[PDB]
RNA sequence: CGGCGCCCG
RNA sequence: ACAGGGACUG
DNA sequence: CAGTCCCTGTTCGGGCGCC
C-alpha cells in the first residue's frame, strides 16, 4: 500500500489509441547517472512503482535548459504518449496585466516545492507511463517502471495541476472573502488590505491549509523580497513598472537588430508614453534574410532619438481603483500612428500604448481613430472590464459628419472632446448634389489586358476634350487616371461624372491617405477643389456624353 | 428518476471547442449569481480539465426588463447536433401565425430545466464563466438538465409541451401557437384586451403545470412590404435622368420587362448635369410603364423550405435602414425599412442590433427560421458592441460586408 | 518545447 | 494562405 | 454559360518583444 493525498482527475485516451513503445533519442551523457539514484528515492516516496509483464510502454528523452540554477533539473519525453493522450481545456488563457490589479496593502509570494510530483496521477492511467533512459553510458540492457504523479512534459500535468490547486484553494478563499490570490505555475501570490501582521497570520494559516493537502510552503518565502520580478515586470503593492529596458546603440544595423528593436519599443510602449515604431518599421518591408544589412534613414533615427530620450527617465504605473472612473485619452501622433494613455487620477497613468496599424488599401483619420478607439475598448474590457471616457482630438461635429455620412455602421462610445492638436479633420467632402455652373467632365478610361496598354480621358459640356495614352496599366488604373485628369483640368468647382464602380467606391469613401500614388494625387487634387461631384452611370447604356467618352477611349 | 433521450453529435464532428470571449464586470456578476444559484439547483455543475469543450456564454436583459437572463451561444453546438433535430423530428410552421392580428412572444425556456439530459451528451454543453483580467481561472460548468438555447432542448421537450398545451388548443382551437427554441409564439385575431387576457390565462396553464415566466405583442397583419419606387418629379435634371437610368438598370436585374431605351435616348448629347431636360412623351410612357412593372410581384419568387434564408441590411442614413430577405439573388422574399429605432441619431451599432433582431423575428414568424445576416459593419466593431445591445434569446448567423453605396438605391 | 502579444508570404 | 466584387474572354 | 485578370479584405507559416 501507498497513500492518497488529494482528489484525482479522470483522464481518457483519444478513443481507439493506446500507450506508446519507443526507441531512445540523445541526451547529454553526464547528469543521467544521477537519476538512477534519484529514481530509488521516488520508489520510497510513492512517486514511482514497477511491474514486469503489464507494460508494453517505452518513452524517449528530449529536454529544455534553464538559466539561474544552483542544481540540475531532470526530464523525460512522453511525446509519443502525449500525442496519444486526450486533450484538455487549457487553464492558462494568458496572464493578467499589472494595470488591472487593485492596489493591495500587503502582497506575498509562496513558491510551492515538488509541485508537479505532488499531484496524484489518475489511477488507471498510471499504466501508460513506463519508460527507460541510459544509466551512465550503458552496460547491461536495462529495467523499467510506472509513474504515480504528474510527469514532466505531460499535457495534463499543467492542466490538472492548475485545476487541482484551484480546487484546494476554493474553501480557504470562501472562508476568507477579503483576501486576494493569484496562481502562476507553482507560485501563489496572496494579498490583502488588512494589517501587516494579521496578514502574516493568514499567510501561515494558509501554509497550514496547503500542508493539510500535502502542499509544501518553505520559509525561503518572502514578505521582504517585493518588488516581485515576473515576466518583464517589477511589481510592488503600490506601483508597477516594466523591468528595465536595454536599447541597442549599435552602429551596425542588420534587420534582426531592427526586429528585436521594434519588439522592445512596443513592449516599452505599454508604460512609457509616446513610442513610435513607424520609420524603424519601414525598413522591414519585403526582406529575404533576417541577417541582411540595412541602413537607417534620418527620420527613423530622429524618432529613435526621441524614443531614447523617452527611456532616459524612469517610470511607473499605478493600479486600478474600482471606485473611481477610468479615463482613456488618445492623441493623434501622425503617420497613421496613434497614442493613448489610460489614467484615473491625472498624470498618474495606469498604462499607455500605441495603435499604428494602417488598415486597408486606402484609409483616413476618422476610420483610423475609430480603430484606435476599438482597440482600446477591447483592451479595457479585458483588463478592467469596462470602457473608458474618451478624450479625443476630434470635434463632435467632425465626428458627427463622418459617422453620419458613412455607409458602414460605425460608432464610438461615450467620449468627450479634448482640444489637443493636431486635431483630426475631414480633408474634403464630396457634394451630395450636382453643382450649378460647373463644367461637367464625363470621364472614362480603358486598357487592353493582353498588351497591358491603354488610355484615359474625358469630354465636357463645354466642348473641352482630352485623351491621354498610357503604358503598362489596367482598366481600373485608367479609370482612376481619367478621373484624375478631370480634377486637374477643372476649375475650383467641378462636377465629375464617371462610369467606374471601382473608382467611385474608392473616392466616395473619402480616403485621406493611400498606398497608391495616383489615389494620393487624386486626394490632393480633391482637397484643393472647392466642390466635387461624383456620379455613376452604367457603361454602354448609350448614355449622355458617356457613350462619347467611351468611344473616345476604347479607340 | 425519468428516462433520458440519448442524443448524438451527428456523425463525424466533435464537440464545440469554441473560446469564451471577454466580458464586462457587470455581466460577470450576473452570471456568477445565476450559475451558483442554478448549481445549487443542480441545473448545472462544476467541471474539470478532462472536459476540453467550451461554449461561449454571456448575459442580457430582455427588452423592458431590469432582471438579468443568462444566454449561451450554442450556435456551434446546434451546428453539431443539427441532423438530430432537423432530420429526426420536423415541426410544421403555421402559415396563419403571420396572418393573426396579434402575436405575443412568451419566454418559456425555464421549463427546459426539468428534463434531464443524456449523461453521455452533457460534456458538450461545457461553458466557461470568465474572470476579469484573468486574475482567477475560469469557472467551468456543464449543463445537467436540458440547456436553454440548444436546439435539442426545444426538440426533446416536444411531447411534454404538446401535452401541456393540448388543453388550451382544445379550448381555444382558433388560437395559433408556434414554438421556436426558448421562445413560444402565440397569436390570435382577438381585440387586444381579451388577447392579453387569453395570454395571462395561458400563462396560468403553464404556471400550474410548473413553469415561470419573467409589450411582447407583434402585429403581423400590419407588416408592410417596401416595394421599389421611382421618384416623382416635376422637372428633371440630366443627373436625375442618370440616377434614374442606373436604378432602372438594377431593377431590370430584378424585373426583366424594364427598358431604359427612351430615357437613355433622352440623355443623348454631352450636357451639363444640372440642365433641365423635358420628358418626351414616348419616354414619359416607358417610364410610367416601368413605374407599373414595379407595382407587380416578381414571377417565380417563392420560399423553398430547403434553402437557407439570407438577409441583407443596408444603412440608409438618418435613422433609416433597409433590409432584404431572399434565399437566392434578385428573388426577394421580403423587402423593408426601419426608422427611429433605439439608437437613431446617436449609435449606429445599437440600431443595427435592433434591425437584426426585428428582422430575425419577422423571419421566424413567417418561415420559422433564422436568416444569415450580411452586416454592413466591420467585424471587430460588431463583436464589441453587438455583445452590448442584445435583447433576444436566440442568435442568428452573420458575416461582414463592404459595399460602398450603389445598392443603397433600395430607397430614394 | 510551448503559451501569449506584434511584423512578413 | 483563403474568400467577396469588379471587369474583360466566343 | 465557364474562364481570364484586377483589386481588396480576413485565416495560417516565417521571425522579434514576454514567460
Ligand atoms: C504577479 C501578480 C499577478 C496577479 N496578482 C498579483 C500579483 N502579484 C503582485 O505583485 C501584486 C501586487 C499588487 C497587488 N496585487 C498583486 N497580486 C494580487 C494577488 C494579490
Ligand atoms: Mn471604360
Amino acid at each position: 500500500v501507498p497513500i492518497s493525498p488529494i482528489e484525482t482527475v479522470p483522464v481518457k485516451l483519444k478513443p481507439g489509441m493506446d500507450g506508446p513503445k519507443v526507441k531512445q533519442w540523445p541526451l547529454t551523457e553526464e547528469k543521467i547517472k544521477a537519476l538512477v539514484e534519484i529514481c530509488t528515492e521516488m520508489e520510497k516516496e510513492g512517486k514511482i512503482s514497477k511491474i514486469g509483464p503489464e507494460n508494453p510502454y517505452n518513452t524517449p528523452v528530449f529536454a529544455i535548459k534553464k538559466k539561474d540554477s544552483t542544481k540540475w533539473r531532470k526530464l523525460v519525453d512522453f511525446r509519443e504518449l502525449n500525442k496519444r493522450t486526450q486533450d484538455f481545456w487549457e487553464v492558462q488563457l494568458g496572464i493578467p496585466h499589472p494595470a488591472g490589479l487593485k492596489k493591495k496593502k500587503s502582497v506575498t509570494v509562496l513558491d510551492v516545492g515538488d509541485a508537479y510530483f505532488s499531484v496524484p496521477l489518475d489511477e488507471d492511467f498510471r499504466k501508460y507511463t513506463a519508460f527507460t533512459i541510459p544509466s551512465i553510458n550503458n552496460e547491461t540492457p536495462g529495467i523499467r517502471y510506472q509513474y504515480n504523479v504528474l510527469p514532466q512534459g505531460w499535457k495534463g500535468s499543467p492542466a490538472i495541476f492548475q485545476s487541482s490547486m484551484t480546487k484546494i484553494l476554493e474553501p480557504f478563499k470562501k472562508q476568507n472573502p477579503d483576501i486576494v490570490i493569484y496562481q502562476y505555475m507553482d507560485d501563489l501570490y496572496v494579498g490583502s488590505d488588512l494589517e501587516i501582521g494579521q496578514h502574516r497570520t493568514k499567510i501561515e494559516e494558509l501554509r497550514q491549509h496547503l500542508l493539510r493537502w500535502g502542499l509544501t510552503t518553505p520559509d525561503k518565502k518572502h514578505q521582504k523580497e517585493p518588488p516581485f520580478l515576473w515576466m518583464g515586470y517589477e511589481l510592488h503593492p503600490d506601483k508597477w513598472t516594466v523591468q528595465p529596458i536595454v536599447l541597442p546603440e549599435k552602429d551596425s544595423w542588420t534587420v534582426n537588430d531592427i526586429c528585436k528593436l521594434v519588439g522592445k519599443l512596443n513592449w516599452a510602449s505599454q508604460i512609457y508614453p509616446g513610442i513610435k515604431v513607424r520609420q524603424l518599421s519601414k525598413l522591414l518591408r519585403g526582406t529575404k534574410a533576417l541577417t541582411e544589412v540595412i541602413p537607417l534613414t534620418e527620420e527613423a533615427e530622429l524618432e529613435l532619438a526621441e524614443n531614447r530620450e523617452i527611456l532616459k527617465e524612469p517610470v511607473h504605473g499605478v493600479y486600478y481603483d474600482p471606485s473611481k472612473d477610468l479615463i482613456a485619452e488618445i492623441q493623434k501622433q501622425g503617420q497613421g500612428q496613434w497614442t493613448y494613455q489610460i489614467y484615473q487620477e491625472p498624470f498618474k497613468n495606469l498604462k499607455t500604448g500605441k495603435y499604428a496599424r494602417m488598415r486597408g488599401a486606402h484609409t483616413n483619420d476618422v476610420k483610423q481613430l475609430t480603430e484606435a478607439v476599438q482597440k482600446i475598448t477591447t483592451e479595457s474590457i479585458v483588463i478592467w472590464g469596462k470602457t473608458p471616457k474618451f478624450k479625443l482630438p476630434i470635434q463632435k461635429e467632425t465626428w458627427e459628419t463622418w459617422w453620419t455620412e458613412y455607409w458602414q455602421a460605425t460608432w464610438i462610445p461615450e467620449w468627450e472632446f479634448v482640444n489637443t492638436p493636431p486635431l483630426v479633420k475631414l480633408w474634403y467632402q464630396l457634394e451630395k448634389e450636382p453643382i450649378v455652373g460647373a463644367e461637367t467632365f464625363y470621364v472614362d478610361g480603358a486598357a487592353n489586358r493582353e498588351t497591358k496598354l491603354g488610355k484615359a480621358g474625358y469630354v465636357t459640356n463645354k466642348g473641352r476634350q482630352k485623351v491621354v495614352p498610357l503604358t503598362n496599366t489596367t482598366n481600373q488604373k485608367t479609370e482612376l487616371q481619367a478621373i484624375y485628369l478631370a480634377l486637374q483640368d477643372s476649375g475650383l468647382e467641378v462636377n465629375i461624372v464617371t462610369n467606374s464602380q471601382y473608382a467611385l467606391g474608392i473616392i466616395q469613401a473619402q480616403p485621406d491617405k493611400s498606398e497608391s500614388e495616383l489615389v494620393n494625387q487624386i486626394i490632393e487634387q480633391l482637397i484643393k477643389k472647392e466642390k466635387v461631384y461624383l456620379a455613376w452611370v452604367p457603361a454602354h447604356k448609350g448614355i449622355g456624353g458617356n457613350e462619347q467618352v467611351d468611344k473616345l477611349v476604347s479607340a | 428518476p425519468i428516462e433520458t433521450v440519448p442524443v448524438k453529435l451527428k456523425p463525424g464532428m466533435d464537440g464545440p471547442k469554441v473560446k469564451q470571449w471577454p466580458l464586462t464586470e457587470e455581466k460577470i456578476k450576473a452570471l456568477v449569481e445565476i450559475c451558483t444559484e442554478m448549481e445549487k439547483e443542480g441545473k448545472i455543475s462544476k467541471i474539470g480539465p478532462e472536459n476540453p469543450y467550451n461554449t461561449p456564454v454571456f448575459a442580457i436583459k430582455k427588452k423592458d426588463s431590469t432582471k438579468w437572463r443568462k444566454l449561451v451561444d450554442f450556435r456551434e453546438l446546434n451546428k453539431r447536433t443539427q441532423d438530430f433535430w432537423e432530420v429526426q423530428l420536423g415541426i410544421p410552421h403555421p402559415a396563419g401565425l403571420k396572418k393573426k392580428k396579434s402575436v405575443t412572444v412568451l419566454d418559456v425556456g425555464d421549463a427546459y430545466f426539468s428534463v434531464p439530459l443524456d449523461e453521455d451528451f452533457r460534456k458538450y454543453t461545457a461553458f466557461t464563466i470568465p474572470s476579469i483580467n484573468n486574475e482567477t481561472p475560469g469557472i467551468r460548468y456543464q449543463y445537467n438538465v436540458l440547456p436553454q438555447g440548444w436546439k435539442g432542448s426545444p426538440a426533446i421537450f416536444q411531447s411534454s409541451m404538446t401535452k401541456i398545451l393540448e388543453p388550451f388548443k382544445k379550448q381555444n382551437p382558433d388560437i395559433v401557437i408556434y414554438q421556436y427554441m426558448d421562445d413560444l409564439y402565440v397569436g390570435s385575431d382577438l381585440e387586444i384586451g381579451q388577447h392579453r387576457t387569453k395570454i395571462e390565462e395561458l400563462r396560468q396553464h403553464l404556471l400550474r403545470w410548473g413553469l415561470t415566466t419573467p409589450g411582447y405583442e407583434l402585429h403581423p397583419d400590419k407588416w408592410t412590404v417596401q416595394p421599389i419606387v421611382l421618384p416623382e418629379k416635376d422637372s428633371w435634371t440630366v443627373n436625375d435622368i442618370q440616377k434614374l437610368v442606373g436604378k432602372l438598370n438594377w431593377a431590370s436585374q430584378i424585373y426583366p420587362g424594364i427598358k431604359v431605351r427612351q430615357l437613355s435616348k433622352l440623355l443623348r448629347g454631352t450636357k451639363a448635369l444640372t440642365e433641365v431636360i423635358p420628358l418626351t412623351e414616348e419616354a414619359e410612357l416607358e417610364l410610367a410603364e416601368n413605374r407599373e412593372i414595379l407595382k407587380e410581384p416578381v414571377h417565380g419568387v417563392y420560399y423553398d423550405p430547403s434553402k437557407d434564408l439570407i438577409a441583407e441590411i443596408q444603412k440608409q442614413g438618418q435613422g433609416q435602414w433597409t433590409y432584404q430577405i431572399y434565399q437566392e439573388p434578385f428573388k426577394n422574399l421580403k423587402t423593408g425599412k426601419y426608422a427611429r429605432m433605439r439608437g437613431a441619431h446617436t449609435n449606429d451599432v445599437k440600431q443595427l442590433t435592433e434591425a437584426v433582431q426585428k428582422i430575425t423575428t419577422e423571419s421566424i414568424v413567417i418561415w420559422g427560421k433564422t436568416p444569415k445576416f450580411k452586416l454592413p459593419i466591420q467585424k471587430e466593431t460588431w463583436e464589441t458592441w453587438w455583445t452590448e445591445y442584445w435583447q433576444a434569446t436566440w442568435i442568428p448567423e452573420w458575416e461582414f460586408v463592404n459595399t460602398p453605396p450603389l445598392v443603397k438605391l433600395w430607397y430614394q
